[PDB]
DNA sequence: CTTGGCTGACGTCAGCCAAG
DNA sequence: CTTGGCTGACGTCAGCCAAG
């Protein structure tokens, strides 16, 4: 991993994003999910 | 000039310190992030296979 | 004394960097577990949603 | 949080394998998921 | 190939907080 | 209340690796 700490922050914040990012996403979609559900 | 030689040594120093201090809280902040992630998306998961039942 | 209270202190700092050193290495040891588990639920819910479909 | 990294490391191990109990606990109905969601 | 940014290790000094 | 374990900060020295 690269040694200057600005890299190793710069790719934790950024990998935080991305995770967060799809993490959110997917949990805009269980209202539907449990509404289509019932159906 | 020995003496700058040292002197921009120990200011480097300083800003070393606070980089890998913030580096740690950062990497702990991180790690409580990902834990809560974690329990949400497995009560969810709790919640989705109970669905079926 | 004054000698062996220095020595005893220079000991310490060793142990003190080698448990540093460690727990970093245990937190982002954390962190990928963290990640890779996140990774696989979060697939999990998307089959499981699209089990709906 | 307490000082010495003793303890911290003790707090991150012991929270990683309670956590990755829950986890692997979680993992391991999914096949009857699939099956009984089918039927 | 050679400076310089930057970071590991060391040692010393305050200083904390619990164990005595 | 007072030692001692233990850990933050500092400063110095090697040493790396990319920028010059
Ligand atoms: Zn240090």
């Amino acid at each position: 991993n690269p040694r200057k700490f600005s890299e190793k922050i710069a790719l934790q914040k950024q990998r935080q994003a991305e995770e967060t990012a799809a993490f959110e996403e997917v949990m805009m979609d269980i209202g539907s999910t449990r509404l289509q559900a019932q159906k | 000039k020995r003496e700058v030689r040292l002197m921009k040594n120990r200011e480097a120093a300083r800003e070393s310190r606070r980089k890998k201090k913030e580096y740690v809280k950062c990497l702990e902040n991180r790690v409580a992030v990902l834990e809560n992630q974690n329990k949400t998306l497995i009560e969810e998961l709790k919640a989705l296979k109970d669905l079926y039942s």
